[PDB]
């Protein structure tokens, strides 16, 4: 019998399917449990499926994730798929966390519409505007100040979506009816009469 | 049959197996064909069964294939027993399938008009960028046709 | 943490994991959601 | 004519095999249209220099 999701058996003859690692998923069977691919997390042990954690947050490390939390304070995540590379600059990705920057900014990980600062309102007559000061601020100061000329930082584009998978292929034909056996025998001749 | 290449892309590189074919005891003349995702050998080859059960990879001519598409292979050996030549169907022996996945390439396409916005009775010229994955295959030329 | 076999067929009563808020007891007594009906009805015991 | 929405396709072949899958669908562009006219407005600070 094949070992049921969420377990696995790398040896010949074991009775018993050891649990999968946790941060790791398991079909019907396997020889060794396949850890979470790209942007996703299990986040328990002996997991049959690792879940696909949603826009806003990022998973703890690649590929091998724990637990997938939320973006930092002047962050936030545009696409579910969000995960957290572990290597340069802590916990940002190509998918994951960016930082909003200078117009935009959230202050409250919830969602992926960094919000333009609110503009301030001098009295009832005056109107300021609102920047930050370091890429992603969560408080907004009021423009005007700490030289607005400084900001030189790189500006990407996004790629396009991933295309629609393609739709399911026709089933087989179903086997033809059976065709017509051989007619029957004829009936014997008679015998010579005497 | 094993790949040597390995990591198969598809079209890019080139996608090299090399078998073994071993036999108990009583060797003899085998013949062996391979099957791609379609089409088998015509002439079928032609083994030659030297060694003995023991040693099991034999020397096996090592056919490579280009194949096209990301779908899978499920590359066959098939050994037919007698001839073949004589239009006398072989005995299936081994088969021995095995299939390995690939990685197609995707093609990127961006527009761009000029005029930016189509004036009645105004010529306008639409210019594509088209990106391909990856890296061209070295030496390899392509002439798209639009 | 805790381990969960895979499919074993137990008869009745035994039980892998019961579900939100319930810990399982390895008794004999007859047991509806949390709160017991009959008591040393099952002969061996098994899960609640 | 002009008009609002234009919906081209483009098909491309190396040799025989096409780029775009049939199965999937041809590329689609909007371009625009209308032919707008842009308005620009200009703020300085400070006026001499």
């Amino acid at each position: 019998k094949p070992c049921q999701p969420g377990r696995y058996q790398n040896s010949i003859g074991q009775r018993v399917c050891k649990p999968c690692d946790m941060g790791t998923y398991s079909r019907y069977g396997g020889e060794l449990c396949t850890k979470c691919p790209a942007g996703t997390v299990a986040s328990k042990t002996g997991s049959s499926q690792c879940t696909p954690c949603a826009a806003g947050f990022y998973a703890n490390a690649p590929d091998s994730a724990t637990s997938c939390r939320a973006c930092p304070r002047g962050y936030y995540g545009p696409y579910s798929g969000a995960y957290a590379d572990n290597l340069g600059d802590e916990f940002e990705g190509p998918r994951g966390c960016y930082k909003c920057p200078y117009d935009f900014f959230a202050d409250r990980p919830g969602v992926r519409q960094c919000t333009a600062c609110p503009p301030l309102d001098l009295g009832g007559g005056n109107l300021v505007e609102q920047c930050t000061e370091d890429l992603g601020s969560q408080r907004c100061k009021p423009c005007s100040l700490l030289s607005k000329p400084k900001t030189a930082r790189t500006e990407q584009s996004p790629p396009p979506p991933s295309p629609s998978p393609p739709p399911p292929p026709p089933p087989s034909p179903r086997p033809p009816s059976p065709n017509p056996p051989s007619p029957r025998p004829p009936s014997p001749a008679p015998p010579s009469p005497n | 049959l094993a790949k040597t290449t390995a990591d198969p892309v598809t079209t890019d590189d080139t996608i090299a197996f090399s078998a073994g074919a071993k036999h108990l005891s009583s060797t003899s003349q085998v013949w062996w064909t391979i099957d791609y995702g379609a089409g088998e050998s015509s002439p079928r080859t032609a083994l030659t069964m030297t060694n003995v059960g023991a040693a099991a990879p034999n020397a096996i001519a090592s056919l490579s294939n280009q194949y096209t598409s990301g779908g899978t292979k499920l590359a066959t050996l098939r050994i037919y027993d007698r001839d073949g030549v004589g239009a006398n169907t072989g005995l299936l022996l081994a088969s021995t399938t095995v299939t390995f996945t690939v990685t197609p390439v995707l093609y990127a396409l961006e527009s761009a008009v000029e005029p930016f916005s189509p004036i009645a009775t105004v010529a306008a010229k639409w210019s594509f960028r088209i990106q391909r994955s990856k890296a061209t295959p070295a030496g390899v030329t392509e002439s798209i046709k639009c | 943490p805790t381990n969960v076999p895979q499919r074993v067929p137990l008869p009745k009563g035994f039980r892998t994991t019961c579900f939100d808020g319930y810990e399982l007891i390895f008794s004999n007594d007859n047991y509806t959601n949390g709160v017991r009906v009959a008591v040393d009805a099952y002969p061996y015991p098994v899960g609640q | 004519a002009a008009a609002a929405s234009l919906q081209g396709k483009l098909q491309c072949f190396i040799g025989s095999t096409p780029l775009w899958d049939p199965y999937y669908p041809t590329p689609v562009f909007q371009v625009l249209a209308a032919a707008p006219t842009y308005t620009l407005s200009a703020s300085v600070t400070p006026a001499v220099v």
